[PDB]
């Protein structure tokens, strides 16, 4: 069980990034802050792939993965 | 971005090419050319002067991923922006586009507003 945290998100990016992640996997325990998004990842996609796809929109330093 | 930026719209369906050309016109970009597949697109890209590629995923002879990878592996045009157009938000294609170096992707059919958001993010990332 792994957790993803996205920080310093701009207006409209919390929802957008939630949607982007949803095309890649199935998120649980989703927390949508005013400028952040965290969720639990089932572990069915490599984290390097999530990173590459999310970087179409944000920068890699805005993404952190950790063991819950 | 420079309104004279030269775009190449690649798609094997004429209607879809014309739709993309017209949406770009709506956004103020009128310097646009079209190609019918990866082979035709590469031939045109050699002519030089292109500053942005919007390419469909599924095409005969040479598909979009193959064209993207060929662009990226070339010397002269290796950093050309490339926006992949796909029919569905399929995870393996989105991942494949990203890992192959696409500047972004967009799902068709798309509107002028969606196109604009996608183009701006790319302009932002490449400093255009
Ligand atoms: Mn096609």
């Amino acid at each position: 069980p792994r957790r993803i945290i996205l920080s310093r998100l701009k207006a409209g990016e919390v929802d957008l990034l939630e949607e982007e992640l949803g095309h890649l996997t199935t998120l649980t325990d989703v927390v949508k802050g005013a400028d952040s998004l965290s969720a639990i990842l089932p572990g069915d996609i490599a984290e390097d792939d999530i990173t590459a796809v999310l970087c179409f929109v944000i920068e890699a330093d805005q993404i952190t993965f950790e063991t819950v | 971005a420079d309104k004279e930026l030269k775009f190449l719209v690649v798609d094997d369906f004429s209607t879809m090419r014309r739709i993309v050309r017209n949406l770009l016109k709506e956004l103020g970009f009128n310097n646009v050319e079209e190609a019918e597949d990866g082979v035709d697109a590469l031939n045109k890209l050699q002519a030089g002067g292109y500053g942005f590629v919007i390419s469909d995923w599924n095409m005969p002879n040479m598909d979009g991923l193959e064209l993207l990878k060929t662009i990226r592996a070339d010397g002269a045009m290796s950093a050309l922006p490339v926006l992949m157009v796909t029919a569905e938000a399929k995870k393996e294609n989105i991942i494949a586009a990203a890992q192959a170096g696409a500047s972004g992707y967009v799902v068709k059919p798309f509107t002028a507003a969606t196109l604009e958001e996608k183009l701006n993010k790319i302009f932002e990332k490449l400093g255009m």
